[PDB]
C-alpha cells in the first residue's frame, strides 16, 4: 500500500467493508504480542525521531485510549510482588530486553533491573500487553470505598411536566439487583426544587422521611444516619420510595431550581466516602448559588462568535475529585440550561453527561426510549472507585496535553473519581529529545482502582511502535481515524480557548499543511493512500453538531457535541462523525453466515450522500448510537409488506420505533444485520424507521456530508478549495 | 470519643478488615501501620498506647491485632470491651482462613459488623505506653 | 357583718379589696400603710349567671365609653339614663325601646353586677394547638410524653388546629397528611429566625396547621411513632438541645400564619437548653447547671444572655397574642429561670416534675383539658381587660400574667407599680382562676368597672363587665371605719405580690417590717413605750402572722431551692386567687387522733403529737407526717382519714401538689419542720411591739 | 501523589 492517489480523480475512495486499524511496521514477533488497538492507538504508528520531522509531517502526534473497556478475557496476576523498573516504576512488560537471564532492560529509561525471585520469559506479565494487578497494601490511601449510588432528582414544575422521574424510578427498581457491588453497596436520594429534600430510610418507621432543608445559602445533613443506607438490607424500604417518588410532586407550582446548593449537600452527604452521583436536571438554574442568566439562542443567521459563564460548577468538580465523588448529569431540558458551564461539574470529575433534549413521556417517545436504554447501560456496566491513572512513554517522548473527564494533578497523575467502561481520553505528545539510539518506543497506561468488591486492582496496557527517520515512512504509518479524533480534541479546546472560527480554521489548515508538506516532498490532489480519506473525515468534522456553522442548531446541543467528543472513545466519535450508511431492501447471502444457523447479511458501506440514495428502496444508517432507516417514497410493495408490515407507503406509522418481527425471509435478513450491528457495542441503538419524507426527521439528511448546502461545501468543493491552497 | 478500627494478622500487618469516616486521618492511620509491622511474637497481647491527643487500643488474639484509636477521653474499659466482641465475631467465621489469605483486605465485608458493632459504644445512651518506643 | 360583706362580694364579682372604704381626703390620700389594691379574678365561675346575647350598650360619651350598670340613674319614661362615671345622659338605642320597671335589662339588676355578654360579629376563629416537643431523654419519660400528647389530641374540638414542631440537635417544622411520605422542614439548632425569614423558607389552614378532625389520625400515628434525637451523645457529654431556636420558631410560625387569635404553644423539654441562643448550661456533665449561689457570685454566664432570649420570645408571642406553656420534667435543672418570661407574660402554664412518666405530670397535663358543664375546656385567650374607674381614682398598676397594652387616658396614675402606665391590658391566657392584682390611687359610692374582652373556648367573642362600689369615708368618722373595712388575708396577698416582684427584679427584706411596723403604729392600740399595752383589732390581728410566714417562706428565701424552683413558686403564686395564695404562704395543718374528729391546728413544732396524724396542705406539696408513736379497724380510719381528705384536694387543683407520707425519723419529715414554727413567731412579735411603741 |  505504497501507492499515490489523485483525490479528484477517485471520488469513491471509501472502502465498502469497515476501516481496519493499521498494523504497526514491527518484527513479527513484536507486533503479535502488541496491545488491542481498541484500547490503545496512536495516530502515527511510525514514530518520527525527531520534533523537526515531526513539524514537517504537519500531523499531530498522540494517543488515543480505552483503557476501562470490557474484554472478552483479562489475565488476572496473583504474584507476590509486582515487578516495576527502580527508576520510572514502570511496569514490566512483553517489549522489554531480557539480557543476563535475571536482568531485563526497562524499554522506557533503559535501565537493567534484577528479575526478582518470583523462565521468566514465560511469565504472564511478559506475554501480555494487557493484565490486571492485584494491588498490594503500599497501593492504598485507605481501606477500600464501598460502591456509593447517590441519586439527586430535579423535582420542579418543568421536571415535573416531562414525567422523566417515572422511568428512571423503574429502571432502578428494575435493576436494582444489577448495581455493582456487595453487601457493602450505600444508596442515596435527594430530590429538589426551591429547597433540598433528604430522604431518611429506616424499617423502625411505616414510611421514608422527607427532610426538607430551607437554608439555601447554608446547607446541611440533616440526620447522621439512614440518609446514605445499605442496599440489601433496606431492599424493601428503597423499593417502596421509588413506587412513591414519581407520586409526591404531581401538583407541584414549584418553577424555579436551585441547582447549586442541592449539589452542595449531595457532595456533604458523599464527603465522607465517595461515589458515584447521578444528578438529573431538567432546566437552567436559577435560585442561589451556581445560577446562570438565561440567553438568546442563535440560528442559521448568526456569526462565529461556549465558554463557561461562572466558575461555581467547575470548583466544586474539583472539591468532588478530592473526596473521590464523580458526578454524572442528566440534562433533560427543553430550553437552553446553560451546559457550558453544567458539563465543568462532570469534566472534571470523572463523570460524563447525558443530553436529552426536549424530553415529555407523551411527546418524545424518542428521547424516551432513548433515556430508557442509556440508564440500562449506565446502572449496569461495571464500575471502578476511587481511582488514578498515568501514563508513561519511552524518554525522550513527552505527554503535553490531557483530554477526557478527569482532573490532571501534578506530575502529570490523571484523578479519576469513578471510572467507567464507556469513556475515552486522548493524549498529544512531542519528541522532547531525539530518539535517535532507539528504534522502538514504548507507552504504558497504569490504572489504579477499587472494584465492586472492594478490591484494589491495577489495569495495565502497553503500546510498542517503531522510530523512523524519514518524511515518508512517516506518512506510510498514519492513522487517519485517530488523526481526526486527535483533531476534534484540540478543535473543542480551541473553541473555547479561542474561537468556533479558529477551531473551523485549524482543522481546514491540518489537512493543508499536511498535504502542502507531502507535495513539496514529492497537477491533481495527490495524497498517499493511508492519508485518502484526510479531506473527506475533517469535512465530516467540519459539518456535524459539534463545528458545523450556518445551521439553526442550539447552543445545549453543541456543547453535549464537544462532550461526546472529548469523552467518547475513537469508534463511536468516528461512527458519529462518519456514519455507515448500507442499502437493506435488498440483502442476500454475501455476509458472515459463519456463525452457526444465522446468516448475516453484509451489504456494502455508501459513501454518504443523497447521489447514493434510491426513491426506488430502503437505507439504514448506523449513526453508532442510533440506526434511522430511510424508507423511499417508491419503495417495492415486498419490502413494505414482508419488512415493514404495512400495505403501502401511506400506511407506515408516524414514528415508528422499530420493525415487527415477521415470519418473511426478508424480515429475517434484516434483522439480521440490525442484531450484528447492535452486538458490536454496549449502548443500545434505537433504530427508528421513521425517517421518511413527511416525519420532519432530517437527522439523516444532514449526516450526507459530502453533499453541499447553502452554509457549506460539498466534498468535491472541498477538495478543490484543498487543491488550490495547496498549491499557492 | 471518635473511632479508628483496624483488624490485621500479626506476622506480616497484612490488613484484614477496618473501618473509618471522616465527617486528621491521614497521621493516625500511618501510625497504625507502623505498629503492625513492629508487633511480633513477644509483643504484649493487651496494651494501651498514647499518641499525642488520642489513645491506641489493641489486643492480639491467634496471630491476629484488633486495633482501635479515640480520643483521649474515651473509657478504656469500653475500649478493650469493643475489641473482644469483634474479636468474638470475628474469629468465629473467618479464624481458619486467616493465615492462608494473601490479598490486603480480604475480609472488607466485616466492615458491616464493625459499624454496628461500633455505634454501641460511642453513645452513653493490659500495659500503658505512648506510642512513641514501638515507633 | 363585713365578713359576709367580703365573702359575698368575691363570690359575685371575683374581687376582694384591701380596703373597702376608701380615703376621702387627698390630705391623707396618702396616709395608708397598705395601697388601695384589688384582687380581682376576670373569669370567676359562678353557679349560672344567665350568658346575655346583647351588644353592652356604651355609654355615648367618647373617652368615658363605660357600660350600662346598676350604678347608673334611668329614667324609664324619659327613655335616658344617666352614665355613674362622667354624669353624661344618653339615649336607649333601639332595642332598649320597650323596656320598663316590670321588665328591666339585665345589666342594671344589681344582682347582676357582674355579667358577661356574648357579641355574635362574624365567622368564629378555630382554636390553635402548637405541640414543641423535645426528644432529648430516655425511652421511659419519652414513651410517656407521646402517650399524653396522643391523649389531649382525643379532647380537642372537631375544628380546633394542630401542628407539630419536634427538636433534637435539629429543628424540625412537620408538614401533616401530605400523601404516604410525612415530610418536614429541618432548621439548624444554632441560629435564630425571625418570623419574615420563617415564612419565606416555609412558603382557614395551612399545611402546618390543620383541623383536628381532618388530621388526627395521621398526628396520633407520627406522635407515637417519634424516637429520640439520632445524634449520638458522648461520654461525659449532654445531649445537644435547642429549646431556644425551637420556641423562636414556633412563636414565628404562628406570627406570621395566625396572628391575633388564640393559640397555645405547649413545650416539652426533658432538659436544659445547651446550644443556641437561650443557651442555659454547657454541653459537658463535668460543669453542673446554675444555682442560686452559683448566680450571686457570678459563675453563670448563661442567665443573662438566657433570660434576654426568652423575654424577647415573650413580649413577641404576648404582642401577638399567643400563649405559651412549659411542661418540663428532668432529674436536673431545666432552664426555667431563664425562660419564665414566656409563660409569665403570657397566661401560659408552667408545669415542672422530675419525669414524664410519673402519675404527677400525667394527671396534671389532662387536667389542662378539663371541661365545664357543656363540654368546652375552661380557658380564655386573648383577654383584654380595660378599667374605668371615677375621676378620683388613678390605676398605678398591675402585678399578674398581663401585658400592658400602653393606653393612655385621665384614669393612668403617673406612679406605676408593676406593669402600669396603662388602663388597658392583654392576657393571652386566662381560666375561670387567673387572678390579677391592680393598686389604686386616689388623687359617696364611687365606681371601678372591670371589662374583659376575650375569645372563648367555643370561638365566641365575650365581655365580661364588672362595676363595683365602695363607700367614701364619711368626714365625720374616717380613720375608724377604714380601719373596719381593712381585709388583712387581702391586703397580706397584695402587700406579698409587691415584695416578690421586686425581688425577682432588684434589700426587699427591709421594705416589709417599714409597712407593718407603720400599720402597727396606726391601727393599733398601745401606750408609748410600753409593749406589753400593744394589740391589735379583730380586724388586723392575723396580719402579722401572715407577714412571719411570709419573710421567711421559699418565695423570699430563695437560697436552700434551685433557680427552677424559686422560678416555678413565684409563677403560680402571682396567678392564685387569695384562698390559695394564703395557703402557700401560711399552709394550712389539719390534725388526726382518736381523741376526737379531724381538727385544724396550730402550724408550730407544739402541734406535732406522737399519737397523732399531720395533713399539711402546702399549695404545692400534700403531706401526711405520722407521729412516732403512730408510726412503729379504727386506727385503718385513722390512718385513712387523711388520705381520703388528700384524695379530694390531690384532684381539684391543677398543679397536682407532690404527695408525701412520712413518719418521725423519715427522709421527708424535713418538709414538715420547715415551714413549721428572725427565729420564732413569739420572738418575732415581741420584737414587733418594742418598736411599733417606738419611734414613729 | 500515588506509587501508580
Ligand atoms: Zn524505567
Ligand atoms: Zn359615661
Amino acid at each position: 500500500g505504497l501507492r499515490v492517489v489523485n483525490l479528484l480523480q477517485e471520488r469513491n475512495m471509501l472502502p465498502s467493508t469497515p476501516l481496519k486499524p493499521p498494523v504497526p511496521n514491527l518484527h513479527e514477533d513484536i507486533q503479535k504480542l502488541n496491545c488491542n488497538p481498541e484500547l490503545f492507538r496512536c495516530t502515527l504508528t511510525s514514530i518520527p525521531q525527531t520534533q523537526a520531522l515531526l513539524n514537517k509531517a504537519k500531523l499531530p502526534l498522540g494517543l488515543l485510549l480505552h483503557p476501562f473497556k470490557d474484554l472478552v478475557q483479562l489475565p488476572v496476576v496473583t504474584s507476590s510482588t509486582i515487578v516495576r523498573c527502580r527508576s520510572c516504576r514502570t511496569y514490566i512488560n512483553p517489549f522489554v530486553s531480557f539480557l543476563d537471564q535475571r536482568r531485563w532492560k526497562c524499554n522506557l529509561c533503559y535501565r537493567v533491573n534484577d528479575v526478582p525471585e518470583e523462565e521468566p520469559h514465560r511469565r504472564p506479565e511478559v506475554q501480555n500487553a494487557t493484565i490486571e494487578f492485584m494491588a498490594p497494601s503500599e497501593y492504598m490511601l485507605r481501606p477500600p470505598q464501598p460502591p456509593v449510588y447517590l441519586f439527586v432528582f430535579d423535582v420542579s414544575h418543568n421536571a415535573v411536566e416531562t414525567g422523566y422521574l417515572n422511568s428512571v424510578c423503574q429502571s432502578l427498581l428494575d435493576n436494582l439487583d444489577l448495581l455493582p457491588g456487595n453487601t457493602r453497596t450505600k444508596i442515596g436520594f435527594i430530590t429538589f426544587d426551591s429547597t433540598i429534600h433528604f430522604y431518611g430510610l429506616q424499617e423502625s418507621l411505616s414510611q421514608p422521611q422527607m427532610l426538607i432543608v430551607s437554608d439555601i445559602e447554608d446547607v446541611f445533613i440533616p440526620m447522621p444516619e439512614n440518609l446514605l443506607v445499605n442496599l440489601n438490607e433496606s431492599k424493601e424500604l428503597v423499593q417502596d420510595l421509588l413506587k412513591t417518588l414519581p407520586q409526591m410532586f404531581t401538583k407541584t407550582l414549584e418553577t424555579q431550581s436551585a441547582l447549586g446548593p442541592a449539589l452542595q449537600a449531595a457532595f456533604k452527604l458523599m464527603s465522607p466516602t465517595g461515589g458515584r452521583m447521578s444528578v438529573f436536571q431538567t432546566q437552567l438554574p436559577t435560585l442561589g448559588v451556581g445560577a446562570l442568566k438565561p440567553r438568546e439562542e442563535p440560528n442559521h443567521r448568526s456569526s462565529a462568535k461556549m465558554t463557561p459563564s461562572t466558575d461555581f460548577y467547575k470548583k466544586l468538580a474539583l472539591d468532588c475529585s478530592g473526596q473521590q465523588v464523580a458526578v454524572d448529569l442528566f440534562l433533560l431540558s427543553g430550553q437552553y440550561s446553560d451546559l457550558a458551564s453544567l458539563g465543568c461539574i462532570s469534566r472534571y470529575s470523572a463523570g460524563s453527561v447525558y443530553y436529552y433534549p426536549s424530553y415529555h413521556h407523551q411527546h418524545n417517545p424518542v428521547q424516551v426510549q432513548k433515556l430508557q436504554k442509556e440508564l440500562q447501560r449506565y446502572l449496569t456496566r461495571k464500575i471502578g472507585f476511587e481511582a488514578v491513572m498515568r501514563i508513561r512513554c519511552t524518554k525522550g517522548l513527552s505527554i503535553h496535553t490531557f483530554h477526557g473527564n478527569f482532573f490532571v494533578r501534578s506530575t502529570d497523575l490523571l484523578s479519576l473519581p469513578n471510572v467507567n467502561p464507556d469513556a475515552g481520553y486522548a493524549v498529544q505528545m512531542s519528541v522532547e529529545e531525539s530518539l535517535t539510539d532507539t528504534q522502538l518506543v514504548s507507552f504504558q497506561s497504569a490504572l489504579l482502582y477499587t472494584s465492586s468488591k472492594g478490591e484494589r486492582r491495577i489495569r495495565v496496557h502497553t503500546l510498542c511502535l517503531p522510530v523512523v527517520s524519514t518524511l515518508n515512512d512517516v506518512f506510510l504509518g498514519a492513522d487517519v481515524q485517530a488523526i481526526s479524533g486527535l483533531l476534534a480534541n484540540m478543535a473543542v479546546d480551541r473553541s473555547m480557548t479561542a474561537s468556533l472560527s479558529d477551531a473551523r480554521d485549524a482543522l481546514v489548515n491540518a489537512v493543508i499543511d499536511s498535504l502542502s508538506a507531502y507535495r513539496s516532498s514529492v497537477p491533481g490532489l495527490m495524497v498517499p493512500f493511508s492519508l485518502r480519506l484526510f479531506p473527506l473525515f475533517v469535512l465530516a468534522l467540519l459539518k456535524q453538531k459539534s463545528f458545523q456553522t450556518g445551521t439553526n442548531a442550539r447552543l445545549d446541543e453543541r456543547i453535549f457535541a464537544m462532550c461526546q467528543v472529548k469523552n467518547q472513545p475513537l469508534v463511536y466519535l468516528m461512527l458519529t462523525t462518519h456514519p455507515s450508511l448500507y442499502r437493506v431492501d435488498n440483502l442476500s447471502d454475501e455476509g458472515a453466515l459463519n456463525i452457526s444457523d444465522r446468516t448475516i447479511p453484509q451489504p456494502p458501506i455508501l459513501q454518504l450522500s443523497v447521489e447514493k440514495l434510491s426513491r426506488d428502496g430502503a437505507f439504514l444508517m448506523d449513526a453508532g448510537s442510533v440506526l434511522m432507516l430511510w424508507v423511499g417514497k417508491n419503495c417495492t410493495q415486498n419490502f413494505l409488506s414482508q419488512v415493514l408490515g404495512v400495505q403501502n407507503y401511506a400506511s407506515i406509522p408516524q414514528p415508528m420505533t422499530d420493525l415487527p418481527e415477521l415470519d418473511t425471509p426478508e424480515s429475517a435478513r434484516i434483522i439480521a444485520f440490525i442484531s450484528w450491528l447492535r452486538e458490536q457495542r454496549p449502548f443500545f441503538p434505537i433504530l427508528y424507521v421513521i425517517a421518511d419524507e413527511s416525519p420532519m426527521k432530517a437527522n439523516f439528511l444532514q449526516n450526507m456530508i459530502e453533499d453541499r448546502t447553502e452554509s457549506a461545501l460539498s466534498y468535491y468543493e472541498f477538495l478543490l478549495h484543498i487543491q488550490q491552497q495547496v498549491n499557492k | 470519643m471518635v473511632l479508628l478500627t483496624m483488624i490485621a494478622r500479626v506476622a506480616d500487618g497484612l490488613p484484614l478488615a477496618a473501618s473509618m469516616q471522616e465527617d486528621d486521618l491521614q497521621q493516625y492511620q500511618s501510625q497504625a501501620k507502623q505498629l503492625f509491622r513492629k508487633l511480633n511474637e513477644q509483643s504484649p497481647t493487651r496494651c494501651t498506647l498514647e499518641a499525642g491527643a488520642m489513645t491506641f487500643h489493641y489486643i492480639i488474639e491467634q496471630g491476629v491485632c484488633y486495633l482501635v484509636l479515640c480520643e483521649a477521653a474515651f473509657p478504656k474499659k469500653l475500649a478493650f470491651a469493643y475489641l473482644e466482641d469483634l474479636h468474638s465475631e470475628f474469629d468465629e467465621q473467618h479464624g481458619k482462613k486467616v493465615p492462608t489469605v494473601s490479598r490486603p483486605y480480604s475480609f472488607i465485608e466485616f466492615d458491616t459488623f464493625i459499624q454496628k458493632t461500633k455505634k454501641l459504644y460511642i453513645d452513653s445512651r493490659i500495659m500503658v505506653a505512648n506510642i512513641e518506643e514501638v515507633l | 357583718t363585713y365578713l359576709e360583706f367580703i365573702q359575698q362580694n368575691e363570690e359575685r364579682d371575683g374581687v376582694r379589696f384591701s380596703w373597702n372604704v376608701w380615703p376621702s381626703s387627698r390630705l391623707e390620700a396618702t396616709r395608708m400603710v397598705v395601697p388601695v389594691a384589688a384582687l380581682f379574678t376576670p373569669l370567676k365561675e359562678r353557679p349560672d349567671l344567665p350568658p346575655i346575647q346583647y351588644e353592652p350598650v356604651l355609654c355615648s360619651r367618647t373617652t368615658c365609653r363605660a357600660v350600662l350598670n346598676p350604678l347608673c340613674q334611668v329614667d324609664y319614661r324619659a327613655k335616658l339614663w344617666a352614665c355613674n362615671f362622667c354624669y353624661q345622659r344618653n339615649q336607649f338605642p333601639p332595642s332598649y325601646a320597650g323596656i320598663s320597671e316590670l321588665n328591666q335589662p339585665a345589666e342594671l339588676l344589681p344582682q347582676f353586677s357582674s355579667i358577661e355578654y356574648v357579641v355574635l360579629r362574624g365567622p368564629q376563629m378555630p382554636l390553635i394547638f402548637l405541640y414543641v416537643v423535645d426528644t432529648c431523654m430516655e425511652d421511659e419519660d419519652l414513651q410517656a410524653l407521646k402517650e399524653s400528647m396522643q391523649m389531649s389530641l382525643s379532647l380537642l374540638p372537631p375544628t380546633a388546629l394542630v401542628g407539630l414542631i419536634t427538636f433534637g440537635r435539629m429543628v424540625q417544622v412537620h408538614e401533616l397528611g401530605c400523601e404516604g411520605i410525612s415530610k418536614s422542614y429541618v432548621f439548624r439548632g444554632t441560629k435564630d429566625l425571625s418570623a419574615k425569614q420563617l415564612q419565606e423558607m416555609l412558603g382557614p389552614s395551612n399545611r402546618f396547621l390543620q383541623p383536628v378532625q381532618k388530621i388526627d389520625m395521621n398526628l396520633t400515628d407520627l406522635l407515637g411513632e417519634l424516637q429520640r434525637d439520632p445524634w449520638p451523645v458522648p461520654q461525659g457529654k449532654r445531649p445537644l438541645r435547642s429549646s431556644g431556636v425551637a420556641l423562636s420558631i414556633a412563636v414565628g410560625l404562628l406570627e406570621c400564619t395566625f396572628p391575633n387569635t388564640g393559640a397555645r404553644i405547649m413545650m416539652f423539654i426533658g432538659g436544659p437548653a445547651t446550644q443556641g441562643p437561650g443557651m442555659v448550661v454547657g454541653d459537658e456533665l463535668k460543669t453542673p447547671i446554675r444555682s442560686w449561689h452559683d448566680i450571686d457570685k457570678d459563675n453563670a454566664k448563661y442567665v443573662k444572655k438566657g433570660t434576654k432570649h426568652f423575654e424577647a420570645l415573650a413580649n413577641r408571642a404576648a404582642t401577638t397574642g399567643h400563649v405559651i406553656d412549659i411542661y418540663a420534667c428532668a432529674l436536673d435543672q431545666t432552664g426555667l429561670l431563664e425562660m419564665k418570661c414566656c409563660p409569665n407574660l403570657t397566661g401560659g402554664y408552667m408545669v415542672m416534675g422530675d419525669s414524664f412518666n410519673t402519675s404527677l405530670f400525667k394527671q396534671t397535663f389532662q387536667r389542662v383539658f378539663t371541661k365545664d358543664m357543656h363540654g368546652q375546656f375552661k380557658m380564655g385567650f386573648g383577654g383584654t381587660l380595660e378599667i374605668k374607674t371615677s375621676r378620683e381614682i388613678k390605676i398605678s398598676g398591675a402585678i399578674g400574667p398581663c401585658v400592658s397594652l400602653n393606653s393612655k387616658g385621665p384614669c393612668v396614675s403617673e406612679n406605676e407599680i408593676g406593669t402600669g402606665g396603662t388602663c388597658q391590658w392583654k392576657i393571652c391566657g386566662l381560666s375561670p382562676t387567673t387572678t390579677l392584682a391592680i393598686y389604686f390611687e386616689v388623687v359617696g359610692r364611687g365606681a371601678i368597672q372591670f371589662v374583659t374582652q376575650y375569645q372563648h373556648s367555643s370561638g365566641q367573642r365575650r365581655i365580661r363587665v364588672t362595676t363595683i362600689a365602695r363607700n367614701w369615708a364619711d368626714a365625720q368618722t374616717q380613720i375608724q371605719n377604714i380601719a373596719a373595712s381593712f381585709d388583712q388575708e387581702a391586703a397580706a396577698i397584695l402587700m406579698a405580690r409587691l415584695a416578690i416582684y421586686r425581688a425577682e427584679t432588684e434589700d426587699v427584706l427591709r421594705w416589709l417590717d417599714r409597712q407593718l411596723i407603720r400599720l402597727c403604729q396606726k391601727f393599733g392600740e398601745y401606750h408609748k413605750d410600753d409593749p406589753s399595752s400593744f394589740r391589735f383589732s379583730e380586724t388586723f390581728s392575723l396580719y402579722p402572722q401572715f407577714m412571719f410566714h411570709l419573710r421567711r417562706s421559699s418565695f423570699l428565701q430563695v437560697f436552700n431551692n434551685s433557680p427552677d424552683e424559686s422560678s416555678y413558686y413565684r409563677h403560680h403564686f402571682m396567678r392564685q386567687d387569695l384562698t390559695q395564695s394564703l395557703i402557700m404562704i401560711q399552709p394550712i395543718l389539719y390534725a388526726y387522733s382518736f381523741s376526737g374528729p379531724p381538727e385544724p391546728v396550730l402550724l408550730d413544732s407544739s402541734s406535732i403529737l406522737a399519737d397523732r396524724i399531720l395533713l399539711m396542705d402546702t399549695f404545692f406539696q400534700i403531706l401526711i407526717y405520722h407521729g412516732e408513736t403512730i408510726a412503729q379497724e379504727n386506727f385503718r380510719h385513722l390512718l385513712q382519714a387523711p388520705v381520703d381528705d388528700a384524695q379530694e384536694i390531690l384532684h381539684s387543683r391543677f398543679p397536682m401538689p407532690r404527695y408525701i407520707d412520712t413518719e418521725h425519723g423519715g427522709s421527708q419529715a424535713r418538709f414538715l419542720l420547715s415551714k413549721v414554727n428572725d427565729v420564732s413567731l413569739q420572738v418575732f412579735m415581741d420584737h414587733l411591739k418594742k418598736l411599733a411603741v417606738s419611734s414613729a | 501523589t500515588s506509587i501508580i
